[PDB]
RNA sequence: CCCCAUGUGGACCCGCCCCUUGGGGUGUGUCCAAAGGGCUUUGCCCGCUUCCGGAUGGGCCCGCGUCCCAUCAGCUAGUUGGUGGGGUAAUGGCCCACCAAGGCGACGACGGGUAGCCGGUCUGAGAGGAUGGCCGGCCACAGGGGCACUGAGACACGGGCCCCACUCCUACGGGAGGCAGCAGUUAGGAAUCUUCCGCAAUGGGCGCAAGCCUGACGGAGCGACGCCGCUUGGAGGAAGAAGCCCUUCGGGGUGUAAACUCCUGAACCCGGGACGAAACCCCCGACGAGGGGACUGACGGUACCGGGGUAAUAGCGCCGGCCAACUCCGUGCCAGCAGCCGCGGUAAUACGGAGGGCGCGAGCGUUACCCGGAUUCACUGGGCGUAAAGGGCGUGUAGGCGGCCUGGGGCGUCCCAUG
RNA sequence: GCCUACGGGCAGGCGCCGAGGGUAGGGCCCGUGACUGGGGCGAAGUCGUAACAAGGUAGCUGUACCGGAAGGUGCGGCUGGAU
């Protein structure tokens, strides 16, 4: 089996390419509560067809370039963009936290 | 080229062999394909040497080009013998 | 704390601090001595305690207790050290090991002779 | 080595009857016979309460010295008791009993634990036909215990074979005095042997 | 806010009984009564029966108790001694059939919830599967 | 080594059919093979060529797991993707050219520190901590740094080319070398072995075989370094010699201990003496099966057996409490002990000696380190009014968590079968 | 220049990449170290007596100013302030 993993589309910016954003629950291995970790798969797009809220499957393929290991494989339901909203505020709050300043 | 052969297992003075398929070149004690029965060259047991020997048969019938020792031993178990006309 | 705390934070293991730093892990270190002394001890004890300033292979330069009813260390006495504090003599993590390199056993101990280099006397 | 020195003294100072000597513990000579005491210039004194160490080591030792034994035999075999499907502290005692030293003790073809152990070792034994001479050799069931063809002759033997004439030997165990064989039978049960331990009290001992 | 209704139902529970109360009241749920159903066949509790406060849903549970004792404390032994909430939220616990536990040598309970039903850890150890560890009793 | 031919077959472009990432088939065009040697010479043995499958060994790729510091918070420009081209066995920014402006990070990017990873091992009731020599599996390196050549396979420890550092030879133009293979030298250090035997065995390379090679390996040597096994005797023997110790001077202790009596017989002496080794081979038979025959032992004159045969190493810690074990003497806050609390300033069960005792025993102690004890980082399993601990107070982002009924999905979760 | 079957090959010459070095200019981590800060100690003395009793001016606290220091006072706050 070919693994194949279900995320959502973060990132339309990339030539025949986009970002996947994949979530993953698991119990943790001490504490035993159920985490939500998540990772960024970059999945090949050959004719542009998911478009960003895209919730897809996505499949492990033979090497595309450096990073792009998987190839986009079905859309499983798309407009979805309270997630991607998810992704980018959590990124915008990046541009926080850091200790070169702030303002008011 | 896929051998069978013996892999020692004893102690010192106490030599208890292992008849075993692996590639020729790994370690005479090492990683091994398969065993196929073991052997105990000095007998202290009625039942010094086992061969399973269908499975032998099986990789003599792809090739498995044995030692001499091995041959011999694998012989006496009549992994060779025919029959009768 | 509650779980996600714990799944967040983790727990803080202990990490050991050597008591015993100027032998870089090693059971004992050689030496030679610099300053051979005696020093006053500490809190509700009397005495003129034995000891050696040892400069050692591992670099340090620490003080090490001299046991034993009466020694015959020098100025350049090579010694052997091991672990051992002394309570009364503060800064003081080592003891000298009688009898190797320069450092005699007792003469005339008779009793715990393995821990003063004293071998064992015929006729006793 | 394994323990020699003076014993009617450990019978002393356990307090009890270990039968380490043979003819004489039997006398009115074992010591305990004339001072029951325990060695030594203080054992007139009236002793200290035991701490709860002290009677789980005593009891201990007072079980090892009865058997000869180094402790870390001793100990070894404790260990393997308890890795063992029973009641270790039975168990263990079943082990100790399956030592051949002992086994031939019991028998009846020595005197003593002691004599036993050189009886073994100076190759007077026949395990199954053929010599042994660790004392520590384990019996099992089914095996004979026999005097060497050679040794059939010594004082000893005979002397002590003709005790045989109106002892009896363990319930496990079966003597063929004439023939100068013994057969092992089964392990002895708890109830069989009868010694003066709380067996027990070795197990915590060794819990700590 | 509430978060966790089964705590709160055990916890009043718990609560009641050490005053002795006869009975008390607890909001309904289907789940809770099924948790209850188990309690009452195991003799914990009389048992509950379901009522109405102000046209709410409710289960009244009816407790269970020792006998008088004489001595200078007579107030009755408890017939549960000790309830506890395992798997809670923000750490749930889910336990394999061959981890399923025993509670007091099998003088109490453990509730699972399963695929296959409420169950106790006997119940549940019979019919093979395992599940949620909700509470222990005894 | 090279060209021409036959080409079963394969390779390549192009078209069709199935299949679906470069898979299988098919049709025309092209293009591609080869080697001989031996003999028991009119046929056997070894080797050669193209191709299909097996077998075994590897490349590459992906999910998940993989230490400490946030007093490292932003990192990145071949960087992230595209199109085309190069290279390779093959994917790929792996490389190159042009185009787009992306990629990653508080779920800890980047930076600093430390570390080869695992099967296991130590400890622990577990959970966990700690560790990864020795055996086995994967990786990485072969004086530091580049690099490719031969080839099925290397960017190659005892192969090649260059630079650097080191050492040696030198006629001063230049050249040589690489034990982190076995043994050994040397330095460093608290500390770690013989410049041994043998290719008899197993395994490997080359050969039709005989054989050659093999510091792989099989053994011996040195080191109580570890575990295990064995010995220094066994039985009898006084109301209990001497000596040493205590004493209330009556006696008590070492102590059945000794002596002494019988018994046994490690050491050692003589004799026998291994298994490990039967194939390769040769003969019959067919070259197969099967049968017959011979050669071969480092260990080793060892283990083991038989006969003879001598009473024949004991030491170390400890004895105030934890903690099994007590008295005298010397000493006098001295000498000293001391893991912790403490002891010693004239009656010391704690210093030192002695007698006596306890604990282990060819070992016993010490130091160092891991785990334990330490529910003293608390998942199991802890806390915060005064003991250390609630942010000075709010707002609210990410995140965490969340009422009652019904139904679908079945991600978590649970069960079965299988790998 | 060499070989040739005249198709081409070989030596050689150039170029990119490149270990390494050169100049300048930053950043980082260890070795030594002139001069220095207190600090904890550690033998029983100097000069005080701030705190503990209402400690003889209730005590503590942030922040100021003075003082070498202990402390004193100012402004608030606290009771962990005695009748
Ligand atoms: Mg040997
Ligand atoms: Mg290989
Ligand atoms: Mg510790
Ligand atoms: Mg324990
Ligand atoms: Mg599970
Ligand atoms: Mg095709
Ligand atoms: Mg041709
Ligand atoms: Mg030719
Ligand atoms: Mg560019
Ligand atoms: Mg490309
Ligand atoms: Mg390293
Ligand atoms: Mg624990
Ligand atoms: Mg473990
Ligand atoms: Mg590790
Ligand atoms: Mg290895
Ligand atoms: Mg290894
Ligand atoms: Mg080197
Ligand atoms: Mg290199
Ligand atoms: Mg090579
Ligand atoms: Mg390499
Ligand atoms: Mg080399
Ligand atoms: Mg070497
Ligand atoms: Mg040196
Ligand atoms: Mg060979
Ligand atoms: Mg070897
Ligand atoms: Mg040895
Ligand atoms: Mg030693
Ligand atoms: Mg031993
Ligand atoms: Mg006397
Ligand atoms: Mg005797
Ligand atoms: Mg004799
Ligand atoms: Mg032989
Ligand atoms: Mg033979
Ligand atoms: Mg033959
Ligand atoms: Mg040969
Ligand atoms: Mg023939
Ligand atoms: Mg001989
Ligand atoms: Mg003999
Ligand atoms: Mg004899
Ligand atoms: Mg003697
Ligand atoms: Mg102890
Ligand atoms: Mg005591
Ligand atoms: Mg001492
Ligand atoms: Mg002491
Ligand atoms: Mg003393
Ligand atoms: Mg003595
Ligand atoms: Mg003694
Ligand atoms: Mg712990
Ligand atoms: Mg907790
Ligand atoms: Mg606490
Ligand atoms: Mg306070
Ligand atoms: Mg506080
Ligand atoms: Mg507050
Ligand atoms: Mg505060
Ligand atoms: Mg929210
Ligand atoms: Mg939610
Ligand atoms: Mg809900
Ligand atoms: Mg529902
Ligand atoms: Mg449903
Ligand atoms: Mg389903
Ligand atoms: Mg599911
Ligand atoms: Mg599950
Ligand atoms: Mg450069
Ligand atoms: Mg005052
Ligand atoms: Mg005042
Ligand atoms: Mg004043
Ligand atoms: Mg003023
Ligand atoms: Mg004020
Ligand atoms: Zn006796």
């Amino acid at each position: 089996p070919k693994k194949v993993l279900t995320g959502v589309v973060v990132s339309d910016k990339m030539q025949k390419t986009v970002t996947v954003l994949v979530e993953r629950q698991f119990p943790h291995p001490l504490y035993g509560k159920v985490i939500k970790r998540s990772k960024k798969y970059l999945a090949h797009d050959p004719e542009e067809k998911y478009k960003l809220g895209d919730v897809v499957e996505i499949i492990e393929s033979r090497p595309i370039s450096k990073r792009k290991r998987f190839r986009v494989l079905r859309l499983v339901e798309s407009g979805r963009m309270d997630l991607v909203e998810k992704y980018l505020i959590r990124r915008q709050n990046y541009e926080s936290l850091s200790k070169r300043g702030g303002k008011a | 080229m896929v051998k069978i052969r013996l892999a020692r297992f004893g102690s010192k003075h106490n030599p208890h062999y292992r008849i075993v398929v692996t590639d020729a070149r790994r370690k005479r004690d090492g990683k091994y394909i398969e065993k196929i029965g073991y052997y105990d060259p000095r007998k202290t047991t009625p039942d010094w040497l086992k061969v399973d020997v269908e499975r032998a048969r099986y990789w003599l019938s792809v090739g498995a080009q044995p030692t001499d020792t091995a041959r011999r031993l694998l012989r006496q178990a009549g992994v060779f013998r025919q029959e009768a006309r | 704390p509650t779980i996600n705390q714990l799944v967040r934070k983790g727990r803080e293991k202990v990490r050991k601090k050597s008591k015993v730093p100027a032998l870089k892990g090693a059971p004992f270190r050689r030496g030679v001595c610099t300053v051979v002394r005696t020093v006053t001890p500490k809190k509700p004890n009397s005495a003129l305690r034995k000891v050696a300033k040892v400069r050692l292979t591992s670099g340090y330069e620490v003080t090490a207790y001299i046991p034993g009813e009466g020694h015959n260390l020098q100025e350049h006495s090579v010694v052997l050290i091991r672990g051992g504090r002394v309570k009364d003599l503060p800064g003081v993590r080592y003891h000298i090991v009688r009898g190797v390199y320069d450092a005699a056993g007792v003469k005339d101990r008779k009793k715990s002779r393995s821990k003063y280099g004293t071998k064992k006397p015929k006729e006793a | 080595g394994r323990y020699i020195g003076p014993v009617c003294r450990l019978c002393r100072r356990e307090g009890v009857k270990l039968y380490l000597k043979g003819e004489r513990c039997y006398s009115p000579k074992c010591a305990m016979e004339r001072r029951p005491y325990p060695p030594g210039q203080h054992g007139q004194k009236r002793a200290r309460r035991p701490s709860d160490y002290a009677v789980r080591l005593r009891e201990k030792q007072k079980l090892r010295r009865i058997y000869g034994i180094s402790e870390r035999q001793f100990r070894n075999l404790f260990e393997e008791a308890s890795k063992k499907k029973g009641v270790t502290g039975s168990v263990f005692l079943g082990l100790l009993e399956s030592r051949l030293d002992n086994v031939v003790y019991r028998l009846g073809f020595a005197v003593s634990r002691r004599q036993a152990r050189q009886l073994v070792r100076h190759g007077h034994i026949t395990v199954n036909g053929r010599r042994v001479d660790l004392p520590s050799y384990r019996v099992r069931p089914g095996d004979e215990i026999a005097v060497a063809e050679k040794s059939r002759n010594l004082e000893l033997i005979r002397q002590n074979l003709e005790a045989m004439k109106g002892r009896k030997v363990g319930p496990w165990l079966s003597l063929d005095v004439e023939g100068m064989k013994g057969k092992f039978l089964r392990l002895p049960d708890r109830e069989d042997l009868a010694l003066p331990v709380n067996e027990q009290l070795v197990i915590e001992f060794y819990s700590r | 806010m509430l978060t966790d209704p089964i705590a709160d139902m055990l916890t009043r529970i718990r609560n009641a009984t050490r005053v002795y109360k006869e009975s008390t009241d607890v909001p309904a749920s289907r789940f809770k009564e099924e948790i209850l159903r188990i309690l009452a066949r195991e003799g914990f509790i009389k048992g509950y029966e379901r009522v109405d406060v102000d046209g709410k849903p409710y289960l009244r549970v009816y407790l269970k108790y020792g006998p008088r004792r004489q001595g200078p404390d007579p107030r009755p032994e408890q017939v549960i001694h000790h309830i506890r909430r395992i798997s809670k939220p923000g750490r749930r616990v889910y336990v394999g059939v061959k981890e399923i536990p025993r509670v007091r040598r099998g003088l109490g309970i453990a509730i699972l919830s399963t695929s296959k039903g409420v169950l106790t850890d006997r119940e549940a150890r019979k019919l093979g599967v395992g599940g949620e560890l909700i509470c222990e009793v005894w």
